[PDB]
């Protein structure tokens, strides 16, 4: 209604340098902050693959009986993992 | 690797109550050290510093006598 009119004398108290200050920080902080956390997620549209893929693919290691990776018999230094 | 290590304990008492310590008799006064008992035997006696001794090389597999 006719109740927001004097809206404007809200500068008269609230000083615009700060303000905008404030406002363009805040707005480019939350930007920068959505696109990670979009990126973090299923909807992630630089690794979805695409239109297509264009690095290559990952390939497993195949375990032994113990659930890790098997050791080969002349190395001077055990096979790595990375989950135990 | 926690579970062969358990086992690998239990095998060096054998190997040391069974058949090293008996021999005390019958190797001569040069195999004994200052107290009297023969010299047994450890991790460092088969590995020596590797995680497998000879890197893991089966070399046991070729001869039926062992
Ligand atoms: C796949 C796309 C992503 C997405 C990716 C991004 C990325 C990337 C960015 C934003 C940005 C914005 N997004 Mg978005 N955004 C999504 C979904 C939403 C939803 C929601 C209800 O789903 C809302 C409310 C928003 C709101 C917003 C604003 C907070 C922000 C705009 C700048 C600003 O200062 O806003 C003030 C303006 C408003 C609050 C009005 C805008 C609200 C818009 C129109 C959302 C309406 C969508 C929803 C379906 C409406 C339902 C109502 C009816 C049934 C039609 N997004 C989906 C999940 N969004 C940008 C930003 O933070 O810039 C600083 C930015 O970089
Ligand atoms: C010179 O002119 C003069 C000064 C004389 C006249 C000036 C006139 C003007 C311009 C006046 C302007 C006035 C304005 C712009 C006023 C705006 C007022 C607003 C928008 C007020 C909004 C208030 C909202 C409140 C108080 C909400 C409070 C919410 C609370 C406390 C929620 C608590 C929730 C909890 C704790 C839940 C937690 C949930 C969870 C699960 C995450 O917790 C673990
Ligand atoms: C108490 C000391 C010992 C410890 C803690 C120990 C520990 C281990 C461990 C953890 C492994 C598995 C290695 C791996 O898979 O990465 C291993 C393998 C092996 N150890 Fe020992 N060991 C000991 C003593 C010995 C001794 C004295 C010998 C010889 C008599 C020996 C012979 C072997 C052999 C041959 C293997 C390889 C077996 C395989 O291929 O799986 N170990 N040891
Ligand atoms: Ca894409
Ligand atoms: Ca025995």
């Amino acid at each position: 209604s006719d109740k927001f009119a004097g809206m404007y004398k809200l500068w008269t108290f609230i000083d615009p340098r700060r303000t905008l200050i404030f406002i363009v920080a805040f707005q480019i902080m939350l930007g920068i902050l959505i696109h990670m956390i979009v990126l973090g997620s299923d909807l992630n549209w630089h690794n979805d693959g695409i239109p297509r893929f264009y690095s290559p693919r990952p390939v497993d290691v195949a375990v032994g009986p113990a659930g890790i990776p098997l050791e080969i018999p002349g190395s001077p230094m055990p096979q790595a993992r990375n989950y135990n | 690797k926690r579970v062969p290590a358990w086992h690998a304990i239990r095998n060096v008492r054998d190997i040391n109550i069974q058949y090293v310590e008996p021999l005390g008799e019958v190797l001569p006064a040069s195999r004994k050290g200052p107290l009297g008992d023969p010299f047994k035997v450890n991790c460092l006696t088969c590995h020596q510093g590797a995680y497998k001794p000879l890197f893991g090389v089966p070399m046991a597999k070729d001869y039926p006598a062992l």
